[PDB]
């Protein structure tokens, strides 16, 4: 009353303590790497388990593991961010710098400036090393026109 | 302003237009307050929109980009509108319903915070859309006044047997012998010096009274002493 | 010369100190009645002034007051509500009732009865006591639908 | 469980499947809360272990083929002593879903005893499990009703077998030498459950957790009651 040894659509894919034989009753967890969530369909899963039927078959057919997507990062009012990576891609690892509109706005601080990195993580959230996920913030400069009367200069 | 200049675009990018009893000034304070004078609010007599306008020099062009509805006004407690010759707490914030977005021509002021802004002969800028020596202004103008003695300012009223409020939290800018001074319309803008250790710019008084406009000593609400009262209003 | 006198377009819609004349420099704001925004093509507006320019025009044409609209109101994770007004509309002064997945959740507390919200004059669904913050559902423990023993009228 | 009966669907919504190094027990708490014995994660005799966590059904397959429970957290009392054989103190641990779980009828979370009183001698309990029945394994969840013991006559009992077994002020014994009804192997970790008979409302008063062989003797539980504070500490979010 046996079951197909389990099998792996890509290197992504971890089975969690594989067997050599599976029979009716017994099961496997499937998982992914540091980065990756499962897939079914066009659907994601948190989880994923098959459970070793009557007949010999699997209940369920095994998904896939594809690279997570943090999104859009989010808007920063009175800034923007731009990319150290790839363009437009915000899939894990991926790393953009947020900045505001100086001098007229500037980034409250504290550590220090290795400023506004936030890097797409392994939890599939934009996070920063201090700040964590949520985002910077722009504040007003005051006293420093652009066209002053007098100013002073080298 | 009597004799002073066209301010160009970016000059003070904190200026305010006011029309609520008639045309008056304010700086901005942040992205979302406005400092200005009492009696601009509250005059000595009358016996009324909170009209505010931002972020250009011509009169014309201020009111093209639209005015800025004031969600909550603070007066401060010490001021006595129905006495006349009484300005002491001549001081007030606004704060707009909707934060501005800043830029070249829209910038707050600062607050000072400490009294060598007070120092004799310090010299500061004031700027308004008041009424000029014999025109209306139909842009920002401006005038660079120096810091008076109190003592002599005392002295002047004296001269004149004028009984007028002139206490510790108010200073004088300009000199009798001096053209330049705020006039009428210029009320609730602010006295700004550039902190020469800093290079920024910082509001160290409100345009608040006078006798007359030209050739005489013009009185300030000293910013100093409220800033704790602007801060604490700043923080609802 | 003289701009011609303003020009109202709706019941919902206030000349604040409506001038008899106006010329060359003046000009008016417009603002709108309790729950009502001004609106100029498909765009929404925070505030109008009109100016009256040297040539007679005014530079920019009278806008609307259309009635403020708070948007669908926020899910509430293992809850849902109703409206006790028209089905689907989420205008000025409509209002809808939260609720909780009875009996497996149940709404967090402290003055009942209150998971209502209404759709304000600022354009944002607000409970009298809470706010704009929505109700919460809490797990309910203990409380098993086919119990082994039960106590029994 | 020996000597038991099957569960029905709904009986024990709070009961939680685990596989970790064999089958064990615990109980849901709110909504993303899993109640267990810490001996059931760090073992006293000894393969090396996942935290495999199955809810809401009491039919092993069907358990397993809503799937598994990711755990985000584990939290085991600092009292705990994986290395002492016969000392099972702080025998309790905590796990967090890295998900909440949709509550229903078949899923439910049990609460937590406010009072002394769940240990009253004579009152009677559960305990539901998937452990081994007396003669085969179980394939759905099964239950017994057993009464808190007297732990003067626990006491009574460890020393007539001459043993030396920590038993303390945290834990309470339930069962009789003469009753056939107990827990045994996959078990631990499900609770000791009393309905409050003033209220109507579950309880978790226990942790399955130690006794000498299965059936026929007392079996000791962690007096929950104990725990209460440090269990809110933990879930404090």
């Amino acid at each position: 009353q046996a079951c197909p040894q389990p099998k792996t659509l890509d290197e992504f894919t971890i089975i969690q303590n594989l067997q050599p034989q599976y029979q009716f009753r017994d099961y496997f967890i499937a998982t992914c790497k540091q980065g990756y969530q499962l897939i079914e369909g066009n659907q994601v899963l948190h989880s994923f388990t098959a459970v070793c039927q009557d007949d010999g078959t699997w209940h369920r057919a095994m998904p896939r593991c594809k690279i997570k997507d943090c999104g859009q990062p989010r808007n920063l009012p009175n800034g923007d961010f731009r990319y150290t990576t790839t363009m437009g891609v915000n899939t894990y690892k991926a790393r953009i710098q947020y900045y505001c509109h100086e001098p007229y706005y500037k980034m409250q601080t504290r550590r220090e400036s290795e400023q506004g990195v936030y890097t797409c993580t392994a939890q599939g959230i934009w996070k920063n090393e201090q700040k964590g996920e949520k985002i910077p913030r722009c504040l007003p400069v005051c006293g420093k026109p652009v066209n002053p009367v007098e100013q002073r200069q080298r | 302003i009597i004799g002073g200049q066209k301010a160009k675009m970016g000059n003070f990018p904190w200026q305010v237009f006011t029309n609520i009893h008639g045309r008056g000034g304010g700086a901005l304070l942040g992205d979302r307050w406005i400092l200005t004078a009492a009696h601009t609010l509250y005059p000595k007599e009358h016996e009324a929109s909170l009209d505010v306008f931002l972020g250009h020099t011509n009169v014309e062009e201020l009111m093209k980009l639209g005015n800025h509805p004031i969600r909550r006004v603070s007066v401060h407690p010490d001021y006595r509108q129905d006495e006349s010759y009484n300005f002491e707490g001549d001081i007030a914030l606004l704060e707009l319903e909707n934060s501005v977005t800043l830029g070249p021509n829209l910038l707050p002021i600062c607050l000072p915070d400490n009294d060598t802004f007070y120092d004799l002969g310090l010299m500061g800028y004031v700027s308004g859309f008041g009424v000029m020596e014999e025109k209306i202004a139909h842009d920002l103008r401006f005038v660079r006044l120096p810091v008076a003695n109190p003592q002599a300012c005392e002295n002047w009223l004296r001269g004149k047997n004028r009984m007028d409020v002139f206490s510790q939290n108010m200073f004088c800018a300009g000199h009798p012998s001096l053209k330049q001074d705020a006039c009428q319309g210029d009320s609730g803008g602010v006295f700004a010096v550039r902190d020469p250790n800093t290079d920024r710019w910082v509001a160290t008084g409100i345009v608040s009274w006078g006798i007359g406009c030209s050739r005489g000593y013009g009185f300030y609400t000293k910013v100093l002493n409220y800033v704790d009262w602007i801060k604490k209003e700043m923080e609802e």
